RNA sequence: AUAAGGUGGGGUUAGUGA
């Protein structure tokens, strides 16, 4: 029916076109009778039939009279629906400014005129005059006048010269403005002002002008004259219980505004003095804006309860304006809600449902089939049949819920598994029964969680339910390929109890031919369950073309392993069950079952292991007891020696031999050590306490204590929690955030004292309070970045490109903390895998890497693969599938259509709750030594020192892969060198953190050049040795008389010649900064690598500040461009630099906060994007200097370290893709044959097709520069204004787009749900292939 | 340092604080000026003959009872029978003045204005006469714009030659035949619009024939009336500007009856305007006591129907 | 199908173990 949404500012006669009348009287209803009046608010003859096809007086009572108006009041007969939308106007007397354009900050009126807003406010509230059309005066056409200086003007140019006040003057002055002279003139003044302030203000000026004329508006419409009134039924008058009436605010202030207007009219009739009508016009001004946006004016207004009433502006904004309140989230029919419970006897493709809720939810279906069978003809018969509960209907809703799916919902619906579908089985009773394996996916414990259900009505949605929403579909997480239908807690207890063995039992080590006999031995009770017996089993495998082959042997095993072997389907190896089967082993068991045997055997296998899980768990009889928790007997003695040790350090403080913090730290360390002694004390006491005979004397084995099974199997808890049970619990923190010196010596099996418990409840309250406010922030994070992505749809097959990023296994600096094969798994490569067989192609360039390929290059020890990423996908308005890869819940390629931006958003969002709250180089393992960006020199001692900070120490193994990474300091004494072999566990470096060395590289003399004692340096003898040294000060301590003098230690030989820099023909001067202590005196001939001077010295919102992309506290300063450097002018707010590039010019220099201890030196020649000092590495310059791939790789390494610190998995594509939504905008560097302004921001896709088809022309396109934006304002910088209108600051984007005249073809999602059509993501992507294909 | 005082009350105090309180004898001084204003416009009313024609005709509407006994008169100074001797006697004065029109004519116009000056009327008749001379100035003004438009904007007549000889007579051909007799080239262009100016000036001669006066004399009547009227309005504005402290002082009482404050102060301003309209100083009371009633009328009226 | 229904305030429920 209709395309794009267009807005514009409102013309006056447009508003006259909208109305059907003028409101004139401030009443609304009778109150005496109950009638609506002639031309009040609730009007009939303006707004229409309050009754239905009937007049007010009831003149035309039938449907026959339809078409003619009445005459006793004059109302047209139509439906009563028509009073919902017929608008009305009011004609105000004196004009009135619209405050959105007045106080959007920046004001459109304000910078449109370029007069300060304070003066406009002085004109508006009548305390000042201002002159239109100055002309022949000594006084300008836009000058404000005070009233005594208007008395002055009243004297002198009190002639034909004119000056007015208020919104009349604003309409007049703003009306008489010519626009084109402003355009050309301000383009000219943009050509004049060298100041970037004036260039900025004038370019905003020229933006609003040249956009203002370009849209078909008029300036003078911005002063409101004819106010539209809202249709009456949307501002309804309801009664409360009794004769009173719950008012609306809107009706109240409409009453106020037309009372105001009419009184002003009669005052103009009576010719009152200017004081009165002045005051009244000011009252009308506050009246009108009090209608528009109450509260943005300096004091709001209240009607009753002294509580500020609601205008129209807050009716849109905020948590209950229409966008988030009634447009994205609506209340729905056909729903029910109650409390969940289990009922484990269900299969997982079905759920329980109560008979009452079923008989309520499906009532129209009952009507339909009940009409079909003819048990009752007419409808109201069926009404009383479904009311009175006759026995036939239980057959009927028994029938119609045969294959009709339903949906379930749990309220904190974080990630998309919170909605799954089931097939209802009717239940006696009235709670909802639920299959157990769904609970972990819902995170819904049975502590009293309620769930809600829904019913898809139509046919296609039933197919969407069974097709996609059905719970058998989703078994893998969208976050990662791990199964989410892992058994939760007690079935793993049962199976862990199944596959175990005490060392001597009934039927110890007999033989058996097949697991059925083992079942007969168990249920006959002739052998124990945990008892080992060599049996015969037989298995299958599909090595061939999926071909299953029988083969068999006599495995030695337990009984119970052979028992649950019967449940396993055909294609498995045996040794999947030949162990104790912890939670991890059964999890990857199910995983490989999915990888090898497809879908359905994994499904029915999972149900069956649930059944035997509860069977043998119940038959097991796993209790707990007070006698089960065992106190280690050594606990008392370890605590005893510990308190002796704090008595020893304490008496060191009694006579004061030690300080406070030293006693503090030693005491807290020995409590840490003794605490650990108690920890492995109780572990060694528990884990293997069972010592028994075995047809012989004695033997130890693992413990049958209930706790150790419950923690060992992975059911609940860990060594930490049982550590808090048996052994002592912890060292609790203090409210300061520091740590208390006396640990909680007791444990929960014994009694805590008073104060240990008191300290503990401090820690607990601080904990769950943090959970409350942390939840509050995490929801806001997801709420934000779901909006900034929102729109990215996999829409094409293959971009056909060769760009992308380079995946490597990451190393923290110690162990590999994330290998290669998971960062690579399931992402199609960029180029082909050259095998490290030299010139062999292992894997071709466009292949999916499933597990076989990953094993293939896994064997050949490939270290790096360039891969296709979504940041490099060349697709306009989308992403090709061959740049994205796998579904991660559907084990294949991604299909065409899946809007993966939101699953990225939920995917990073759901761990937001579970985030946490509260030298030298020593190698470990053995390999070859590798260094990179090395600028080294052999010292006098045979060691190695490196004068480049950017050198990195790596450990290549004996195969070729890197296994360690270490920073090489500027001038660190290395014990070894590059390409060398070391042994694991060897120190290979040395430096001082308490010395920045000013070391050398050559041999010769060092002369005291410019080391003048008192201006640059100072005489500071060493009071400990006697070797006095001339200490070089910094700028702020030395006086200005020799501050421009740079003390240098320049390398000369025995002849004094410039010992040049090795390689070039520049002298080797060592300019001396602050805290540089020149120990080696004058005339001292130096060695290599010797210090000529010595210079000594996070949580969730970290992540939110990374996608916020903030400038950090001080940025690490970096090199804009390659070339040499020097220094700049002394202390000008800061001391400056001077940078001199080699080949091109040297436009770049900068004041530097000299708290930044510099890293580079003057003779150093560097590359762009390289460090000058260090600190936090600001992202914008990584974009603008090191490029696109660098900044993305920086981001994903950063936040991947954050989540990976907590051990919370997320595959890397999601961070990639929302970054591609971050850096979508760009700016212009040159137009070329483009038509854009150079100083203009535009999205990169639109300029990419712009020059891309200017490339189709002979002409050159444009040159661009990309930007990254914080997501909370990147979403505001979007072409679809409704999308930003659903986000924050609705007023700002609404006015700005409103004066823009901007158009919106909707090309996206939440606007397509905001308008109510097919979403263009899933099936509606095929529908928009259709509607796109027509036009 | 005007501290963006977004309360309109605050700045409203800043304006009303300019005028200080007047004593009660200054009210005698100002209401004296008011009596000057209405009395002088009653003099200019008395100097209008068609007021006396329409007066006697409306008296025939009174005794014909095509009007009412209280729709023409509001008592006199120094019962339709008094109106029979007064308007029958005034009919005799009107015919004895009307006979002698062919000097002493204008003396009998003066004495007719004096026997009429005793008379007091219902103010709708005052509306009739103000609008009567008002429309009279609109027709005169129309001929001013017409002959100015055609002679100046058509014949290139200098406005110095227009205002000096033309303005004041406006019905003769003395500016016409004498200005064309000045032998100027604009004056020879005055032959171009002699029809529209002179023949449309014939209705203006008809205006002087209807009123029995020249345009200049009528301009003295209604213009001098306008001087007295503007003077009286200056007095009334001045008194209101005195009594604003009264109206806020009484406005403190009825505040929280479900309405805002400045609504009350404006309604009370209306009420004191009406009280100015209905006060007399020769009564001998202080103004405020009489004013109080009109203020409570405005307030209780306004909150009463604005519940 | 005649139980309907705005605005404030208060109380409660469900939402980690490293
Ligand atoms: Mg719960
Ligand atoms: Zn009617
Ligand atoms: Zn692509």
């Amino acid at each position: 029916e209709f395309d794009a949404i267009k807005i514009a500012l409102a013309s006056p006669d447009m508003i006259r076109s909208w109305s059907f009348g003028e409101v004139k009287k401030p009443e609304t209803i009778n109150y005496r009778t109950f009638k609506p009046e002639r031309d009040g608010l609730f009007c009939a003859r303006i707004f229409g039939p309050v009754k239905d096809y009937e007049c007010l007086c009831g003149k035309y009572k039938r449907l026959k009279h339809r078409g003619v108006i009445c005459e006793k009041c004059g109302v047209e007969v139509t439906q009563t629906k028509v009073r919902r939308e017929r608008m009305g106007h009011i004609e105000l007397a004196s004009p009135t400014a619209h405050i959105w354009f007045l106080k959007s900050l920046p004001s459109r009126i304000g910078l449109l005129l370029d007069m300060p807003l304070r003066d406009i406010e002085r004109v508006l509230y009548f305390e000042s005059y201002v002159v239109i059309e100055g002309g022949m005066t000594n006084l300008e056409r836009q000058q404000i006048l005070t009233e005594e200086q208007y008395l002055d003007a009243l004297e002198e140019f009190g002639d034909e010269f004119d000056a007015k006040m208020g919104a009349e003057a604003i309409q007049a002055l703003l009306k008489s403005m010519d626009l084109e002279q402003e355009c050309e003139q301000l383009r000219e003044e943009l050509n004049e002002t060298n100041s970037e302030t004036k260039r900025k203000k004038l370019t905003k000026r020229i933006k609003l002008l040249e956009a203002f004329v370009q849209s078909g508006n008029k300036p003078e419409w911005m002063i409101l004259t004819v106010l539209p009134v809202l249709p009456p039924d949307l501002r309804p008058l309801v009664p409360l219980d009794g004769g009173r009436f719950a008012t609306s605010d809107l009706n109240d202030l409409y009453r106020r505004v037309i009372n105001r207007n009419n009184r002003l009219k009669r005052l103009l009739d009576l010719a009152a003095p200017d004081i009165i009508v002045r005051n009244e016009k000011r009252m009308l001004q506050e009246a009108v804006d009090a209608l528009l946006d109450n509260g943005r004016r300096g004091r709001a207004i209240t009607g009753s309860n002294k509580r500020p009433l609601k205008s129209l502006a807050d009716m849109i904004k905020g948590k209950q304006g229409r966008f988030r309140q009634n447009l994205l989230g609506k209340r729905v029919d056909y729903s029910g809600r109650s409390v969940i419970t289990v009922g484990p006897y269900l299969r997982l493709h079905q759920c329980g449902l109560p008979k009452k809720m079923a008989l309520e939810l499906f009532k129209p279906f009952i009507y339909g089939k009940l009409e079909l069978r003819g048990l009752a003809t007419t409808i109201k018969a069926a009404k009383k049949m479904v009311e009175r509960e006759e026995a036939v209907v239980w057959d009927i809703l028994d029938e119609v819920i045969r294959e009709h799916p339903v949906l379930l919902n749990r309220a904190p619906t974080l990630h998309r598994l919170g909605i799954q579908a089931f097939e209802p089985v009717l239940i006696e009773g009235k709670a909802i029964q639920l299959h157990p394996l769904v609970c972990a996916a819902y995170n819904a414990d049975f502590d009293g969680d309620q769930m809600a259900v829904h019913v898809p009505l139509t046919l296609e949605a039933q197919l969407e339910a069974r097709a996609l929403m059905m719970s058998t579909n989703n078994i893998l997480s969208p976050a990662n390929g791990e199964p989410i239908i892992v058994p939760s807690q007690d079935v793993v207890l049962g199976l862990y109890y199944m596959t175990r063995d005490c060392v001597n039992a009934k039927g110890e080590g007999m033989v058996l031919t097949g697991p059925k006999e083992a079942e007969r031995l168990y249920r006959s009770g002739l052998a124990s369950l945990h008892a080992r017996v060599k049996v015969r089993i037989t298995e299958y495998e599909k090595d061939a073309n999926g071909e299953l082959v029988a083969k068999t042997s006599l495995k030695d095993t337990t009984v119970g392993r052979a028992i649950l072997w019967m449940i396993v389907p055909k294609g498995l190896p045996y040794s999947i069950v030949n162990q104790a089967l912890g939670k991890k082993a059964i999890s990857k068991m199910l995983n490989t079952c999915y990888r090898i045997l497809g879908l359905k055997p994994t499904v029915i296998f999972a149900d069956q292991i649930m059944y035997t899980g509860f069977a043998y768990a119940a038959r097991s009889g796993a209790s707990v007891g007070i006698d089960d928790m065992v106190i280690p007997e050594k606990k008392h003695e370890i605590i005893s020696e510990a308190e002796a040790e704090v008595a020893e350090i304490q008496e060191q403080f009694q006579s004061g031999l030690v300080t406070a913090g030293e006693r503090y730290n030693k005491v807290i360390d020995i409590w840490a050590a003794a605490n650990d002694r108690v920890s492995k004390a109780m572990m060694d006491n528990l884990q293997t306490e069972t010592v028994i005979n075995r047809d012989g004397q004695e033997e130890k084995q693992v413990s049958f204590n209930s706790i150790y099974m419950m923690a060992d199997s992975g059911a609940r808890g860990s060594a930490a929690q049982i550590r808090q049970l048996a052994g002592m619990r912890g060292l609790m923190a203090k409210p300061d955030g520091s740590i208390i010196e006396t640990p909680i010596t007791a444990n929960f099996r014994e009694g805590l004292n008073v104060l240990q418990y008191f300290i503990s409840t401090h820690g607990a309250r601080k904990g769950l309070a943090d959970t409350a406010l942390k939840t509050a922030n995490s929801g806001y994070l997801t709420r934000r970045l779901v909006d900034v992505a929102q729109d990215l749809v996999v829409t094409e097959d293959d971009c056909g490109t060769h760009e992308g990023i380079m995946m490597t296994p990451v190393i923290e600096g110690g162990d590999v903390k994330e290998p290669l094969r998971d960062r690579v798994l399931g992402r199609v490569t960029a180029e082909d895998v050259l095998k490290p067989g030299t010139a062999d192609i292992l894997v071709p360039r466009n292949t999916l890497l499933h597990e076989q390929w990953c094993d293939l290059l896994e064997e050949n020890s490939v270290d790096a693969v360039k891969v296709r990423s979504v940041v490099s996908c060349d697709t306009d308005f989308g992403v090709c599938a061959h740049c994205y890869g796998r579904d991660l819940a559907r084990g294949h390629i991604i299909n065409k259509g899946e809007a993966i931006g939101v699953i990225a958003a939920q995917s990073i969002g759901e761990p937001g709750t579970q985030l946490t709250m509260r030298s030298s180089i020593q190698v470990k393992n053995k390999g070859s030594i590798k260094l990179s960006n090395v600028k080294s020199v052999v010292n006098s001692s045979g060691k190695l020192v490196i004068t480049s900070r950017n050198t990195e120490l790596k450990l290549i193994d004996e195969f070729g892969r890197t296994k360690e990474s270490y920073k090489v300091p500027y001038g660190a004494v290395l014990a070894k060198g590059d390409g060398e072999q070391v042994a694991g566990g060897e120190t290979v470096a040395n430096w001082d953190p308490h010395t920045m060395p000013v070391i050398t590289e050559v041999s010769g003399f060092v002369r005291f050049t410019d080391m003048i004692d008192g201006q640059t340096i100072t005489r500071q003898t060493d009071e400990l040795t006697g070797l006095s040294s001339l200490v070089v000060l910094d700028s702020a301590e030395r006086t200005a008389g020799g501050k421009d003098l740079r003390p240098a230690l320049k390398i000369v030989d025995a002849q004094g010649n410039d010992v040049l820099i090795p390689g070039t023909d520049m002298p080797a001067q060592y300019f001396l900064p602050g805290k540089a202590i020149v120990q080696l005196e004058d005339g001292v001939q130096i060695s290599s690598g010797d210090t000529l001077a010595r210079i000594p010295q996070g949580g969730l919102p970290r992540v939110a500040d990374l996608f916020e992309a903030r400038r950090p506290k001080e940025p690490a300063i970096l090199a804009e461009i390659s070339g040499i450097v020097s220094f700049g002018k002394e202390t000008k707010g800061k001391r400056r630099l001077v940078i001199t590039p080699v080949d091109g010019s040297d436009p770049y220099e900068e004041m530097i906060p000299k708290w930044r201890q510099l890293n580079v030196f003057e003779g150093e020649r560097v590359e762009r994007g390289d460090v000058i000092s260090d600190g936090p590495e600001a992202p914008h310059d990584i974009l603008r200097l090191r490029g696109v791939h660098a900044v993305t790789r920086y981001i994903v390494n950063e936040v991947q370290d954050v989540y990976r610190l907590q051990g919370v998995k997320i595959n890397d594509k999601h961070i990639e893709v929302i970054v591609r939504q971050m850096l979508r905008k760009a700016t212009i560097v040159n137009a070329g044959s483009s038509d854009f302004l150079e100083g203009e921001q535009v999205e990169y896709s639109r300029v990419k097709i712009a020059n891309r088809e200017l490339e189709a022309n002979g002409k050159v396109g444009a040159t661009y520069s990309r930007d990254l934006l914080g997501i909370t304002k990147a979403s505001l910088a979007t072409e679809s204004f409704i999308s930003a209108a659903s986000f924050q600051e609705t007023t700002r984007v609404l006015t700005e787009a409103a004066v823009a005249g901007k158009r919106d073809e909707l090309r996206g999602l939440k606007e397509n749900v905001i308008v109510g059509r097919l979403i263009p993501a899933g099936t509606g992507y095929a529908y928009h292939q259709d509607r796109m294909r027509r036009r | 340092e005007i501290g963006r005082t977004t309360d309109p009350v605050r700045m409203y105090m800043r304006e009303m604080g300019t005028v200080e309180l007047l004593t009660r004898e200054g009210e005698i001084d100002i209401a004296k000026r008011i009596e000057d204003g209405i009395n002088q416009v009653q003099c200019s009313v008395a100097e209008y003959p068609e007021a006396i024609t329409y007066l006697l005709e409306q008296y025939d509407r009174v005794e014909a009872e095509e009007a009412r006994l209280s729709d023409l008169i509001t008592g006199f100074v120094d019962d339709p029978e008094l109106a029979r001797e007064k308007f029958a006697e005034l009919r005799a004065q009107y015919v004895v003045t009307r006979d002698t029109i062919k000097a002493t004519a204008q003396e009998e116009i003066l004495k007719l204005s004096e026997v009429f000056k005793q008379f007091r009327l219902v103010p709708k008749q005052f509306d009739y006469l103000v609008n009567s001379m008002r429309v009279m100035m609109d027709r005169v003004r129309t001929q001013e714009r017409l002959i100015m438009k055609l002679c100046v904007e058509q014949c290139k007549m200098p406005k110095k030659n227009f205002i000096t000889l033309f303005t004041g007579n406006e019905t003769s051909d003395t500016w016409f035949n004498a200005a064309i007799a000045m032998n100027k080239p604009w004056s020879e262009k005055l032959h171009d619009v002699s029809e529209e100016v002179h023949r449309a000036l014939q209705k203006l001669q008809q205006i002087e024939e209807e009123t029995g006066l020249t345009i200049e004399q009528v301009k003295d009547i209604n213009r001098r009336m306008s001087i007295g009227e503007a003077k009286a309005r200056r007095a009334k504005k001045e008194m209101v500007e005195a009594n604003l402290r009264l109206v806020i002082s009484i406005a403190k009482k009825y505040t929280n009856r479900g309405l805002q404050f400045l609504d009350l102060i404006q309604e009370g301003n209306i009420g004191l305007m009406k009280a100015v309209d209905k006060f007399e100083y020769r009564r001998g009371y202080k103004f405020s006591t009489y004013a109080t009633w009109w203020i409570r009328q405005a307030i209780t009226r306004s909150i009463a129907d604005q519940a």
